[PDB]
């Protein structure tokens, strides 16, 4: 298990991915040339899950760059890191997806798919023994979603033994362009359900209201909330890009924070929260990481741990820290606080502890939660999408492309029989 | 020869391994290269220590061992590390794809596709023995090689071998080091399905290990080196017979003989003494009477449990350097005057005793201080069933829910097979009551 | 020559000239679809704001109903259009109309979070006790999922 296939589609995809790359690539000394200048070798120990070398003593991120519209890979192009992709994995088509699910997952983006899929084999019959794929998007979206989904069915048909694992940006009021987001997500979240081993909730709702009023930002920019993506993605990989022993490999976490198929949306959070350049702060101490790691305000789904129960929890603490410091505070969080984690999965909170912090801070620490409080946030986007559909608002759109009404009626009821499982699971004692 | 193959299975039965035959190189003086100046014969011999080593032409003497993983990340350390040069190459053997701490992928899917490989190459090794008398297993219970890999290889072991004995060393989990939830289920499934293949097994308890690395060599957080190199020195103990001249437990046959009345009861409690740390260099020596008396105090136990709650139906005890005979003696009187200690009706309530007087070794760079005497009583006690009773209610609250099954029904398991494990785990549980009046 | 089915059309896509030139030669304004639709609910779902507002000058019952209880408020409210939801009220929409899933046009401007158009519809006076068919209200809806900037709003 070492190569890691990365894939990016639509804008948001293609946006938070390019910022993962630019970060991850910092902490492993990977330059905008792919020439590394670091500074230690357990920055290179591991490289290889995330990067190809070539040649020249240059790296090369093993990232596919996917979007019916062109005008984002002028985007990345542009950025920091823009022209460390290999020119040949950019596929882009010239019509966009128009924020139409049915048009990137049938029409368009189903004419787009396999010159991906092509692309995607080169990649993965170059790797040595490939563990999964990585995909980030926004499931509000058209091609993000339409063709991301898409995309992952017929990825799981090719490597029906690998990891499929996402990054999915959840559509919110707060900060949205369009009102038909809920169809796009609801649709989307029927095949993350049925093909994804581990998805990442990173919710809009939670990300707006962290730059609103803990970090006191008046008006949050992408930029802002994708700050606190890059932070929250660079942490839940830390133990694959370096060397450990915990949550090693992208198979190892999902058997341990996947008790039942279905039930693979996790809320994941970060601790300290910072914003861009005004990160120098007085330090941060082990007791109080762990509490503002388990607090609500520090996740990125908008959803209340505190109003369900935790299934499997997972942290990563980075820097250099007394770790049974860190032991005796995790488990005093679970013993206090016994009654939100279940009793029938003994000893489901594991702790990670990896000795590279991220940049600008020299301690920190990440949290993956498996929540049945992860309902929330599935019931705030089923009560939306059902508010459209009751007045069938726009379903002329979808129609018009070849979709039919009872995909709507059926996605409703997946949602929400997502969300009967959860509360089945919230209420069941050991007894 | 009457040779001896140990087998080395997953990360913890590999580097567990790589401690062992480290300090049986310094207890037999042989080099990290090979070489025993040592030794009179020319490039070959039939010495007590030939039964783990075999011999070359230039003097250089081989491990009998066998190192299997199904990822290459700690095997690799044994290639490129002091003792690169000791082992056979071709008995280093790892694939590229681990079994993601699941039963299911070590026994049915990933495990199989290199199985026959591992056979051959063990066939290879068998091929050059005298009087092959069987297989020393190490592995943990909680990873998915540890269980499921070591569990196939010793259903095929047992075809291609009937005759041949087979032991085990299984590291039994713990939550301070644990690095799944699904341990209790990996456990549970090895131990049902190996029952019937192995003739004698020695669990090794990480908590209890964990606790005497902090009780007593003050180490505030024991990695593995530090719980491996306490746990090599206790399997030295109970290998050493095997390896040297003594007068107990001489061979593979006669473990299960001295230990073992009935084979389904196959586990023995191991309890070592001294322990001291190497920083208390200039501590007092400790009698026989003392470290005998050790042997029988919990904390100085292998596996967490309560003897002074159960029933003894065997017990040996194997000391090691300055131990007078008569002083031993003497120390077990006193000890079956202790109204806390019962044996079973039906069996002789007597301690089978040996002795090897070399001074024991242990490892520079460890923790543990050099001592005069050390002992290892091996003890066939019922209070054993509370370790399997632990991992059982364990197993009981996730099956319950049917918590984490899918990931084994979709890796070439059958569900039925996780009840029928625990029935056999139930039955093993009244097997104890019955015995244990 | 039916007019009807193409007024209501244009209003839609918004024909804003088609919209004129059909009522010029006496398309039905208060014609209505399968669904009961009118071309004032249709224009006020894609947020054609003149063909809101002409409609509303030639005679367009703005608190007209389809066969689901919809109001173009309702609609307006939905799917975010300030300005129409504002053309509406000043020419008498209820505003605490009532559809057959129990919502008013509060519920739905708070479900899809257009605070600005629940602060419109609460200064002409939305019913805040008013309950949907599972007895929830709006102030229920912001609770139950968090809206701390909605539930501000609502206590006002
Ligand atoms: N005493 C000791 N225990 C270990 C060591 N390494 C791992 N363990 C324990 O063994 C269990 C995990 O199983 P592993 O041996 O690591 O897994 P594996 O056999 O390689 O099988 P995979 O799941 O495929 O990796 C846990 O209980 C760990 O605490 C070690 O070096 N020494
Ligand atoms: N966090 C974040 N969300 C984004 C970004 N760009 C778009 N979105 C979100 O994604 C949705 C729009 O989907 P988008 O990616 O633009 O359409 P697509 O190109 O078809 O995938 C809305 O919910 C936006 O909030 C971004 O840079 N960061
Ligand atoms: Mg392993």
């Amino acid at each position: 298990m070492r190569e890691i296939v990365h894939i990016q589609a639509g804008q948001c995809g293609n946006q938070i991915g390019a910022k993962f790359w630019e970060v991850i690539s910092d902490e492993h000394g990977i330059d905008p040339t792919g020439s590394y200048h670091g500074d230690s070798d357990l920055q290179l120990e591991r490289i290889n899950v995330y990067y190809n070398e070539a040649t020249g003593n240059k790296y090369v991120p093993r990232a596919i760059l996917v979007d019916l519209e062109p005008g984002t890979m002028d985007s990345v192009r542009s950025g920091p890191f823009g022209q460390i992709f290999r020119p040949d994995n950019f596929v882009f088509g010239q019509s966009g997806a128009g924020n139409n699910w049915a048009k990137g997952h049938y029409t368009e983006g189903a004419e787009l798919v396999d010159s991906v899929l092509d692309v995607v084999r080169k990649e993965s019959e170059s790797c040595d023994c490939l563990q999964g794929f990585q995909l980030t998007h926004s499931l509000g979206g058209g091609t993000g979603s339409g063709m991301g989904t898409l995309l992952i069915s017929k990825i799981r048909e090719e490597y029906p033994d690998r990891i499929m694992n996402t990054f999915s940006v959840m559509p919110s009021p707060k900060v949205s362009d369009t009102v038909v987001e809920p169809y796009n997500a609801t649709l989307s979240v029927h095949q993350l359900v049925e093909n994804t081993d581990e998805t990442y909730c990173i919710d809009n709702e939670a990300l707006y209201d962290i730059c609103f009023r803990t970090l006191k930002l008046t008006t949050p920019t992408y930029g802002d909330l994708n700050h606190l993506v890059s932070a929250t993605m660079s942490g839940v990989t830390t133990c694959l890009r370096f060397p450990g022993q915990l949550n090693a490999d992208l198979r190892k976490l999902a058997v341990n924070m996947v008790p039942f198929p279905r039930l693979h949306f996790f809320m994941p959070g970060f601790a300290p929260l910072t914003s861009r350049g005004s990160q120098q702060y007085r330090a941060l101490t082990v007791p109080e990481l762990t509490q503002q790691m388990f607090d609500s305000k520090n996740m990125m789904a908008a959803c209340d741990p505190r109003h369900g129960r935790y299934l499997t929890v997972a942290a990563i603490f980075r820097g250099r820290m007394s770790m049974k410091e860190v032991d005796e505070q995790m488990l005093n969080v679970q013993n206090k606080n016994s009654s939100y984690f279940v009793e029938w999965i003994p000893n489901n909170v594991k702790t990670a502890v990896c000795d590279i912090p991220p940049r600008g801070l020299k301690m920190s620490a990440t949290f993956i939660g498996n929540s049945t409080a992860i309902q929330e946030l599935f019931k705030r986007i089923s009560e939306q999408f059902t508010a459209m559909f009751r007045r069938k608002a726009f379903l002329h759109w979808y129609t018009g492309e070849g979709m039919d009404e009872m995909e709507f009626t059926e996605a409703e009821s997946n949602m929400n029989d997502l969300v009967s499982e959860y509360q089945q699971y919230q209420d069941a004692t050991a007894d | 020869m009457r040779e001896c193959i140990s087998i080395h299975v997953g990360q913890a039965g590999v580097q567990i391994g790589n401690a062992c035959w480290e300090l049986y190189c310094l207890e037999h003086g042989i080099q990290p290269d090979g070489q025993m100046p040592s030794d009179k014969t020319i490039g070959g011999g039939d010495d007590s220590f030939n039964t783990f080593f075999s011999e070359t032409g230039a003097g250089k003497h081989v491990p009998r061992a066998v190192f299997v993983d199904l990822e290459p990340t700690v095997i690799d350390e044994v290639r490129t590390g002091t003792y690169r040069q000791l082992f056979h190459p071709e008995q280093l053997i790892t694939g590229k794809e681990d079994a993601a701490n699941n039963y299911a992928r070590g026994h049915y899917t990933i495990g199989k596709e290199i199985i026959d490989l591992v056979l051959d190459r063990i066939r290879k090794l068998a091929d050059q023995c005298t009087g092959l008398q069987g297989f020393l297993v190490f592995h943990s219970f909680g990873g998915g090689t540890g269980s499921g890999f070591t569990s196939l290889l010793m259903e095929r072991l047992s075809v291609d071998y009937g005759k041949k004995s087979k032991l085990e060393f299984s590291i039994y989990p713990a939550p301070q080091v644990s690095t799944a939830v699904v341990e209790p289920y990996n456990s549970i499934l090895t131990t049902h399905t190996t029952l019937e293949h192995s003739d004698c097994a020695f669990m090794v308890d990480n908590e209890a290990i964990y606790d005497i690395c902090r009780r007593n060599l003050d180490i505030e957080r024991p990695t593995y080196t530090n719980l491996n190199r306490l746990i090599s020195q206790i399997v030295s103990s109970i290998t050493a017979s095997l390896r040297f001249d003594g007068a107990l437990n001489v061979d593979l046959t006669e473990f299960q003989t001295n230990l073992v009345p009935y084979p389904r009861i196959h586990f023995p409690l191991a309890t070592y003494a001294p322990v001291i740390s190497a920083e208390k260099a200039y501590h007092e020596q400790l009698s026989v009477a003392e470290i005998t008396n050790a042997c029988f105090e919990p904390a100085n136990q292998m596996v967490k449990c309560d003897p002074r709650h159960g029933k003894y139906m065997a017990c040996c005890l194997l000391y090691r350097g300055d131990v007078v005979p008569k002083d031993v003696n003497a120390a077990i009187a006193t000890i079956k005057t202790k109204r806390s200690i019962q044996f079973v009706d039906w069996c002789p309530t007597g301690f089978k005793v040996g002795i090897n007087y070399q001074p024991p070794t242990v490892v520079p760079g460890g923790d543990l201080a050099k001592v005069q005497r050390a002992v290892c009583m091996l003890s066939n006690t019922t209070a054993i069933a509370e370790a399997w009773a632990r991992l059982d209610h364990k197993f009981d609250l996730m099956y319950a829910k049917r918590a984490f099954v899918h990931w084994y029904v979709g890796e070439g398991m059958e569900e039925g097979e996780f009840s029928e494990a625990r029935e056999d785990m139930a039955a093993l549980e009244k097997d104890y009551e019955e015995v244990g009046v | 020559s039916d007019l009807g089915k193409k007024l209501l059309e244009a209003a839609r896509a918004g024909q804003d000239d088609e919209v004129r030139i059909l009522m010029a030669n006496g398309a039905d304004v208060n014609a209505t679809d399968a669904s009961g639709l009118t071309p004032l609910h249709l224009a006020a779902t894609y947020g054609h704001l003149e063909i809101v507002e002409v409609l509303l000058k030639h005679g367009a019952d703005v608190n007209a109903i389809d066969i689901m209880g919809s109001t173009p408020l309702h609609l307006a409210a939905l799917i975010g259009h300030l300005e129409i939801v504002e053309v509406l009220l000043k020419h008498g929409a209820d505003v605490n109309a009532v559809d057959t899933w129990g919502d008013t046009p509060l519920h739905l401007a708070a479900i899809m979070g257009h605070l600005e158009i629940v602060e419109v519809l609460l200064k002409h006076g939305a019913d805040v006790n008013a309950q949907d068919k599972f007895g929830k209200t709006a102030f229920d809806i912001s609770i139950d999922n968090g809206n701390e900037d909605l539930a501000e709003i609502l206590q006002k």
